[PDB]
């Protein structure tokens, strides 16, 4: 995986070395060439891992994220050097440099074979986000969303680094590909119990689980463009990649442990759907759907069965590219009036009508419209919960209404209606913006034609 | 070269690339040697793989 | 751990078995990553008395690689040696105690029986 | 002229510009010197010639 | 650094070079009170060094080519402003006052600086001793607050402890109603709005309060406007004074050694100035400081350390 | 003061802490602390002003009641053994006075209650001596005579000295006492792993000096003593505020920094032992110190307080302090974690 | 009143030194060259070659082969009259049981 | 529009004798 690893590397001094007009075309050209030479890990086989040394492997769950990974940086760097235009030359660079060391810690992060190299690349992603935050967010409450984001998540983890270095001292490895042959059975006891807790509740912070959620709305409001970006599309996704990985040493007690949990999610993506239906924030809506498609994935690993983790890992892909999208349409009007609040601009498909079609076509997705792998994850998982116990396509099919209720009433407010009659800095959509829209909506309209890549080590 | 910059990130690429083909010679230990794939040598072949 | 080892030999860096060992190569990934913090270490000295990071001093960056390489170069050796201790003791000690080590008997899965937990 | 004091890096000390590029040859003399010795040692004291 | 310790201890003591004409003199006196051609001319009879009055620009005339810097980046205040406008809403009164204060701080370090390091005397003119005094000033005219009052006498109680006062203070008896006129006949339009009630406050804060806590730890001279015409006979003055008061005179090389340390490192000198008590009329706001910083940066010879500027011609900045 | 009364001073407190850790006689011991203790009392009366006066009075004091406690269990060590090599001591009693004199000389809790003061009313440099150097000697008493130290003794010290350099530091404002309740729940950390691997014990004691020379460094090199000065550093040294972020962040714990190295080992040693309730607990009650580390860091790095008129002067003016070994303290104290298996020369 | 703070800045609009903007930079040229990096090697590259790249990949995790050596199997074993799949994936007589 | 930096009230929160 090196050969990944030395260009994000090359990167730095790709940004520190260019010409101060240069520093955004160079970058977004070489991070677009590797996003490029990110397909070659598509060598994947219906048996083996594609197990490239002591230190790095790649199954075919973590090559569609190392492929979204390596492809959201591109589109971080075109959605963020609008607001850092009149921003110092040099804390430019550092935001770059930031967001470039986030892209070398995650593409380390999916690919580490060893379990406690996979728990230092996950916690050492905390750091460029945290410092993203809390240095190019806009608000006064960046600085307690970085708060919020950092101590849910170290309360999270540091259990999971005791009971991760217990699994070292008994088993004798964290080496993934050992730990498929020398997994032994977890019994019942309280022991195991709390390994099971210490082993899940880091990447139950990290989806987020509901009720403990609470640092979501604030670290992906408080944000810049770039940093909810990376917050949506990847940052979440650890915890499930993680959940995946660790629950092959969680069995059989998962089966009586998941109850609670599994009942925090069915329950929960009713409720924070249900928070988006009364959100004034746009911004905030798009943070709790985002909690709410990830309580879906929450469930679907905790069932522990194929067809869930197949919808679990394409709605990981399909919700990374949707909600990326929909926090760059939210800072497309952000850039234009000046105010997250939705009910400000109205009537905007009549200003501005592209613009209107990309909200469209991000509401459709964000609501499952088939055949889009949004509807393709969803579906895998509500037949998986389905046979998993009949009465929870209730707490399904209800969701499924809501989360229709919230993503066009997102369309109605901001797109219909009459526009506002003071606000009159709307200008023409830009060729960046369009071009950052597309970037994002044409790679999650063509992975219909082939989901076949996104879904998971056990298609 | 005036554009030099323009070959950091290919070439450490390409770098990285000779890396994980040098990586692979050290774990050659069961390189035919496996159960599944184990045969004998074509005539002018040293190595089945590298 | 080991400090009853390194006792009858004391404030040895690297003692004479040590020439035993292979020593780490000029190429060594952790030297050069070493030789990195050298080079990080000179741009930080440039940058805290406000000189130009990369073109000031030369000659006191590439004294800041060297000795980063020079000093890490015999911290690796005796790295290197510190772990060839604890195995040779470690070997040693099973040798010495056969009573302590029995060879396991290994059963194949068609004896072992596993308690199936149905996922369903 | 530019500056209307003249400053102490003005001019390179030439004496410790020597001893730094002195210093750091023979380190590296030195360090290539003790490596020849250490592999030269361990090929005998291991028999590998 | 050329000194230190190590200078010190290989023999460079600064009592080797300490005579009798390496006195410390500072000349006081009202807004016109020629004072200003006196302490040259003192300056001109013991083979002193003068340094002038410290304005807005004395950081600029030591720093760089010495050049004035535009006001924005060196005092970010107007003494004509503060002559028109005393009273203004942007606190232009307190923000030079702490302003000259601040000059007038590195002035002396510097005085102190040249007279340990050459054994030879300084003549300044308003050191920092007399500085309060046109706060003073100011605050019984209503020009500043009392919190500003507040603010000047923590950075003063702060900063002045660590040095020693001159050996000869020379005061020049010039009446408000000569300062009026010598105002009048020099036609600066700005300066000659200054009312007379101000150069009342700054005669009484002088006779007050600063003259008689000066006449404990130094010597004090005092000349009206005719006899300070005569230089000759200050210098007789100064020649045959029997320096007995004053800090001077328990000074090893040890302490002017913590002394010399001191005023050779400015960023020292000058680290109380800025101390974070938020005072409306010193607070700068962070974006309007990013902003003239990095403005600061982007001036000839003030991007890097003073040796490494190619922009005015630095060579074997490799080297160095 | 005369530098070569300051040299050969600063070459007696070296001294002494080189005595104590090179002799074998029980009477050098507390000799070797005498003549530290002794040489470094006008290292803290440097400026003589009544607050260095407190706190050279303050420090006599714990470390002369430290110092006896010490020669009593010396001379209970010579009853019930007859002898004087520095090893075990062959009494419980003897090693429970030992215990509790080295945890006063370490300041570890609840002999804490000098650390705060003392580093508040020195300078930063004596501050720096007192919280690395003093620190080496009885570690290294405490590291020959684990064969005798009660283990719940030693971890109810390490625990309490975690706890409360915990709280202790969400309450300050001063940065002296920010790093001295750093110090005592890093000496927690020390002694919580010495019964298990004193090897550990060394690795967080060498990461833990070289972290706080950085900070002591850095708080001299911008002559910050307050947390509200130190957020004046932005606009006077963009650089320092980069470097004491990542120190910070580093002082924390945060991986990929090598401040994680320390704790995680320790971690790492303590579930070997068949103790998972107390180093989770441990490194539930680090949150704490990485709080207060993130307030420092938003104070200075992450954002920008608004500063005075008067730095505008200082902007003419490059520092000309001797920041010594400042880049390579920076790099030492961030970039060593993929270097980790280096501790096994500390064997 | 308030310390010394610089207003509010208003907000550019791009259009207006350069209508012809494409929003990536105020700079005409920049702006048009980072427009014709973004849409080269974003549409280009990475969308039209990375979608024929997917489009011919070597039978993606061996299921084609997977269908191929099932009509294997399958003619195998419907030419000599076995069943289809057996019940057991091991043979019954290389498993020895736990006996009560 | 332009970015929060802490104001008077922000910074004179961490300037007391305690926080
Ligand atoms: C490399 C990493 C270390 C670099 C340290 C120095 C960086 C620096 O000075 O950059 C400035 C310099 C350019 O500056 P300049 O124009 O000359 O002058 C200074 C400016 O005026 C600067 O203007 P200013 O100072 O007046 O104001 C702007 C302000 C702006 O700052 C602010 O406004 C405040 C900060 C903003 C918010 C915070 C943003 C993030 C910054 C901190 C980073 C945190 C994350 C780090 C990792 C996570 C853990 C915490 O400050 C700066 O920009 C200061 C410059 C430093 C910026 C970069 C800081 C890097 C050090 C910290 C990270 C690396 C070490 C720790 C890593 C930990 C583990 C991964 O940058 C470079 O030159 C970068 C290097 C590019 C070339 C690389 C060549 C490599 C060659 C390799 C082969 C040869 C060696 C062989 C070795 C092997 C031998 C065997
Ligand atoms: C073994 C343990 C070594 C522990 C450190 C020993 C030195 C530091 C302690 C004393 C001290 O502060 O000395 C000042 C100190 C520089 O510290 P600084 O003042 O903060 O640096 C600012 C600039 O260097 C100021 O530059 P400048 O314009 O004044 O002149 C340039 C200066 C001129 O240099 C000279 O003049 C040197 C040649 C004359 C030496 C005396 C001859 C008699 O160049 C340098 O000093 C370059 C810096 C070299 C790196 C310093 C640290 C060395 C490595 C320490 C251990 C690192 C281990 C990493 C392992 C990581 C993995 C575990 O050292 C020197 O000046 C000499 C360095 C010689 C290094 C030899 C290493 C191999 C020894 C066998
Ligand atoms: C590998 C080769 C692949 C080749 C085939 C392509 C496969 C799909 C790729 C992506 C297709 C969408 C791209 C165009 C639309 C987005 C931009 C837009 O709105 O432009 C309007 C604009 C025309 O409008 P205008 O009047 O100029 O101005 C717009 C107005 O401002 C305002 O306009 P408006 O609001 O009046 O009109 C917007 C309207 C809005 O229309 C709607 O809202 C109605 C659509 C939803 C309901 C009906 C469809 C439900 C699903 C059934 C269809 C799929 C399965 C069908 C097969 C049978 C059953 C299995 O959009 C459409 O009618 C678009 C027709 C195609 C819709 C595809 C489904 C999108 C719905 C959401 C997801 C549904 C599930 C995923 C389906 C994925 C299928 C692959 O279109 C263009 O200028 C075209 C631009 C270039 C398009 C390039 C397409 C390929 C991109 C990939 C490049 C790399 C691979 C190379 C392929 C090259 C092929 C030539
Ligand atoms: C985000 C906030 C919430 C985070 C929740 C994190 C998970 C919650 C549970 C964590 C428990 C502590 C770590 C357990 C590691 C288990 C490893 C192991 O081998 O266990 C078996 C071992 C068993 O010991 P053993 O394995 O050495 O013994 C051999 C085996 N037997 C037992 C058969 C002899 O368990 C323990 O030793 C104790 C486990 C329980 C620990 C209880 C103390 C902590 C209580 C919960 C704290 C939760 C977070 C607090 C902070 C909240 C925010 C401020
Ligand atoms: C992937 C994980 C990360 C996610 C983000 C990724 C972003 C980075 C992007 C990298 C490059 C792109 C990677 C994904 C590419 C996906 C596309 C792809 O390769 O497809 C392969 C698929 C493969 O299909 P296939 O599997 O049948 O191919 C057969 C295999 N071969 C060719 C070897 C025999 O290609 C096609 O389907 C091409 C068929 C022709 C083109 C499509 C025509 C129909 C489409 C709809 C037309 C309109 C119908 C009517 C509609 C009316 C209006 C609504
Ligand atoms: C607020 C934000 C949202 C929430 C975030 C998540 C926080 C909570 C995470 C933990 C949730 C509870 C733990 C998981 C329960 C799984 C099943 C279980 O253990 O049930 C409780 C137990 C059932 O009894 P039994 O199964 O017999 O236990 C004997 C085991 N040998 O019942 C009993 O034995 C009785 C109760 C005993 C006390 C248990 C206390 C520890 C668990 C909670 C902490
Ligand atoms: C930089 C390192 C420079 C080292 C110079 C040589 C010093 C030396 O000879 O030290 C001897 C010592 C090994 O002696 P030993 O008896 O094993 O120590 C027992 C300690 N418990 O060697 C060591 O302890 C080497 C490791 C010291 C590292 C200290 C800095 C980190
Ligand atoms: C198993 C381990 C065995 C033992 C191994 C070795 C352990 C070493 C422990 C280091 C302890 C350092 C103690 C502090 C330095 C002592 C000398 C001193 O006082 O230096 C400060 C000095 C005072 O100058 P002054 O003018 O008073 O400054 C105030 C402003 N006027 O000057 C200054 O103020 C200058 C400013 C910078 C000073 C930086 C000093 C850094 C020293 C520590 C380096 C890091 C530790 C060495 C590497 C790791 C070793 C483990
Ligand atoms: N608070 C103040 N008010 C007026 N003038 C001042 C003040 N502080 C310093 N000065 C300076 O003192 C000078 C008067 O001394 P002189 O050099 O005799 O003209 C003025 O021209 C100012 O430059």
């Amino acid at each position: 995986m090196l050969k990944y690893i030395i260009p994000t590397m090359m990167l730095m001094p790709l940004t520190w070395l260019s010409k101060n007009s240069m520093i955004w075309i160079n970058t977004t050209l070489h991070s677009l060439l590797i996003s490029l030479t990110s397909l070659l890990l598509l060598n994947q086989f219906g048996d083996n891992s594609l197990n490239f040394s002591l230190t790095f492997f790649s199954d075919s769950l973590s090559t569609p994220l190392l492929i979204l990974t390596m492809w959201l940086l591109p589109l971080m760097l075109m959605a963020s050097q609008h607001h850092l235009s009149k921003e110092n030359l040099a804390r430019k660079k550092l935001f770059i440099s930031m967001l470039i060391l986030l892209q070398l810690f995650l593409i380390m992060t999916f690919t580490a074979t060893e379990l406690i190299f996979f728990y230092i690349m996950f916690e050492a992603t905390l750091v460029p986000t945290l410092i993203i935050i809390t240095r190019w967010g806009n608000q006064t409450e960046r600085l307690n969303a970085g708060l919020y984001f950092l101590f849910y998540t170290l309360a999270g983890s540091l259990p999971l680094l005791v009971a991760l270095i217990y699994i070292q001292n008994t088993m004798g490895s964290l080496n993934f590909l050992i730990l498929q042959y020398w997994v032994q059975p977890m019994p019942n006891s309280w022991s195991n119990t709390f390994m099971w807790l210490a082993c899940m509740m880091a990447f139950m912070v990290k989806m987020p689980l509901y009720g403990l959620h609470l640092w979501l709305p604030k670290a992906h409001v408080e944000a810049p463009i770039a940093g909810s970006m990376v917050l949506a599309a990847i940052l979440l996704k650890l915890g499930g990649y993680g959940m995946m990985r660790i629950t092959l040493l969680l069995n059989p007690i998962t089966d009586f442990m998941a109850y609670p949990f599994i009942m925090l999610s069915l329950w929960g993506m009713i409720m924070t759907s249900s928070i988006c239906l009364r959100q004034t924030d746009l911004k905030s809506l798009i943070a709790y759907s985002s909690v709410s498609h990830m309580a879906l994935v929450i469930v679907a690993i905790l069932i522990q069965t194929p067809w869930s983790y197949m919808g679990a890992t394409a709605l990981m892909i399909a919700h990374g590219l949707t909600s990326s999208m929909l926090f760059c349409l939210a800072n497309s009007n952000y850039e234009r009036v000046h105010s997250r609040t939705m009910i400000l601009a109205r009537g905007l498909q009549t200003l501005l009508p592209l613009m209107a079609a990309w909200w469209l076509l991000a509401s459709l997705t964000n609501l499952a419209l088939p055949p889009s792998i949004n509807l393709i994850g969803e579906l895998f998982v509500v037949m998986s919960t389905f046979s998993w116990s009949n009465i929870t396509i209730i707490l399904m099919g209800l969701n499924m209404v809501i989360t229709a209720l919230y993503s066009l009433y997102m369309l109605i407010t901001t797109q219909r209606g009459k526009h506002t009659h003071h606000i009159n800095n709307i200008l023409p959509s830009f060729t960046r913006e369009n071009a950052l829209m597309s970037l994002h909506m044409l790679p999650l309209l063509l992975l219909s034609l082939n989901p076949k890549i996104i879904l998971g080590p056990l298609y | 070269r005036d554009h030099w910059i323009h070959v950091l990130v290919p070439v450490g690429f390409v770098f990285g690339y000779y890396l994980d083909r040098k990586n692979d010679e050290k774990l050659a230990a069961f390189r035919n040697k496996s159960l599944l794939y184990k045969r004998e040598l074509k005539p002018q072949e040293e190595v089945t793989w590298k | 751990m080991m400090t009853g080892r390194q006792a009858r030999a004391p404030l040895q860096f690297l003692p004479d078995e040590a020439r035993s060992l292979p020593p780490p190569k000029l190429t060594d990934p952790r030297l050069a990553y070493i030789g990195f913090l050298g080079y990080c270490s000179g741009l930080i000295d440039n940058a805290i008395r406000r000189r130009p990071v990369l073109s000031a001093g030369l000659h006191r960056q590439f004294l800041y690689i060297t000795s980063f390489v020079f000093v890490g170069y015999y911290l690796l050796k005796r790295q290197d040696y510190m772990y060839a201790v604890r195995d040779h003791d470690m070997f040693s000690y099973i040798k010495s105690h056969p009573e302590d080590f029995p060879e396991k008997d290994k059963k194949t899965y068609r004896e072992v029986f596993e308690e199936f937990h149905p996922v369903r | 002229k530019f500056y209307i004091q003249e400053p102490p890096h003005g001019s390179p000390n030439w004496l410790k510009v020597g001893l730094t590029l002195g210093t750091s040859a023979f380190l590296w003399i030195y360090l290539i010197k003790q490596h020849n010795e250490d592999v030269l040692e361990y090929k005998r004291r291991n028999g590998l010639e | 650094l050329q000194y230190g310790p190590l200078a010190y201890i290989l023999g460079e003591k600064t009592t080797k070079k300490m005579t009798e004409n390496s006195k410390l003199i500072t000349v006081d006196g009202n807004i016109c009170s020629g004072k200003s051609k006196l302490a040259k001319e003192v300056a001109e009879k013991l083979g002193l060094k003068h340094f002038p009055e410290a304005g807005i620009h004395y950081a600029d005339s030591t720093t760089g080519d010495g050049k004035p810097l535009p006001v924005r980046f060196s005092g970010n205040c107007s003494l004509e402003k503060f002559y028109d406008d005393p009273k203004s809403n942007d606190g232009n009164s307190y923000r030079l006052q702490a302003w000259l204060y601040a000059s007038r701080l590195l002035q002396y370090a510097d005085a102190l600086e040249h007279l340990l390091s050459t054994g030879q005397g300084v003549v300044l003119e308003r050191s920092i001793y007399s500085d309060f005094v046109f706060l003073e000033a100011m605050y019984r005219q209503g020009f500043i607050r009392k919190q500003c009052v507040d603010h000047y006498n923590q950075v003063k109680k702060v900063t002045v402890c660590e040095y020693l006062p001159p050996h000869v203070v020379i005061y020049v008896d010039v009446p408000v109603s000569e300062v009026q006129s010598r105002i009048q006949k020099k036609g600066n339009p700005h300066e000659m709005k200054i009312t007379s009630a101000y150069l009342q406050d700054i005669e009484n804060v002088y006779k007050g309060t600063f003259l008689p806590e000066m006449s404990e730890k130094c010597e004090v001279l005092q000349y009206s406007a005719w006899e300070a015409e005569d230089a000759e006979k200050v210098v007789e003055d100064i020649q045959y004074l029997k320096y007995d008061k004053g800090p001077w005179l328990d000074q090893d090389d040890r302490k002017l050694h913590n002394l010399r340390m001191l005023v050779q490192d400015k960023l020292e000198v000058l680290n109380y100035t800025s101390i974070p008590v938020f005072l409306p009329e010193v607070t700068i706001g962070a974006h309007q400081s990013d902003r003239v910083f990095q403005e600061f940066t982007e001036l000839p010879g003030r991007k890097y350390r003073a040796g490494y500027n190619e922009d005015v011609g630095d060579k074997w900045i490799w080297l160095k | 003061m005369n530098p070569i009364i300051l040299i050969i001073i600063l070459m007696t407190v070296m001294l002494g802490t080189i005595i104590v850790m090179i002799s074998t006689h029980w009477l050098l011991i507390w000799i070797g602390f005498e003549m530290n203790m002794l040489a470094i009392i006008p290292i803290m009366m440097k400026k003589h002003n009544p607050r260095a006066t407190e706190a050279s009075t303050k420090y006599f004091l714990t470390q002369s009641t430290a110092s006896m406690l010490l020669m009593m269990a010396i001379i209970i060590n010579l009853m019930f053994s007859g002898q004087w090599t520095v090893m075990k001591l062959f009494n419980p009693m003897a090693s429970m006075l030992m215990t509790m004199a080295l945890a006063m000389k370490l300041g570890m809790a609840p002999f804490h209650f000098w650390v705060p003061e003392v580093t508040q009313g020195i300078p930063l440099s004596s501050g720096l001596i007192l919280l690395t150097w003093q620190k080496l000697a009885p570690m290294s008493v405490l590291y020959q005579i684990l064969p005798s130290i009660n283990l719940d003794l030693i971890l109810t010290l390490s625990i309490l000295s975690i706890t409360i350099g915990g709280w202790g530091g969400l309450n300050q404002t001063q940065l002296r006492k920010i790093m001295a309740y750093s110090s005592i729940a890093h000496m927690g950390w020390m002694t919580a792993v010495l019964l298990y691997n004193p090897t550990m014990t060394l690795l967080n004691l060498i990461i833990y000096i070289i972290m706080t020379s950085t900070m002591f460094t850095l708080f001299m090199a911008n002559s910050t003593t307050t947390t509200l000065s130190l957020s004046h550093t932005w606009n006077k040294a963009p650089i320092m505020t980069i470097l004491v972020l990542i120190t910070l962040l580093s002082m924390g714990g945060l991986p990929p920094l090598s401040g994680f190295m320390p704790k995680w080992m320790i971690i790492q040693e303590m579930t070997k032992n068949d103790s998972i309730i107390l180093p989770t607990l441990m490194a539930i009650t680090a949150l704490l110190n990485l709080y207060f580390y993130m307030r420092l860091t938003y104070s200075t790095a992450l954002t920008m307080f608004p500063s005075t008129n008067n730095m505008k002067m200082k902007w003419q003016f490059p520092t000309t302090k001797r920041m010594t070994l400042l880049p390579t303290m920076t790099v030492l104290s961030t970039m060593l974690l993929p270097l980790t298996p280096i501790l096994s020369i500390l064997e | 009143l308030r310390w010394q703070e610089d207003p509010e800045p208003e907000d550019e609009n791009l259009y207006e030194k350069n209508p012809d903007s494409h929003g990536y930079d105020k700079d005409p040229a920049v702006d048009v060259w980072n427009m014709r990096v973004v849409f080269f090697f974003g549409f280009s590259i990475v969308l039209v070659l990375g979608s024929t790249f997917v489009a011919y990949l070597p039978d993606y995790r061996m299921q084609e082969w997977a269908r191929r050596e099932a009509e294997r199997l399958v003619k195998y074993r419907e030419a000599h009259g076995l069943p289809l799949m057996e019940s057991n994936c091991f043979d019954p007589s290389k498993i020895q049981l736990p006996e009560d | 529009a332009r970015q929060w930096q802490p104001d008077v009230e922000w910074a004179e929160q961490y300037g007391g004798a305690v926080m």
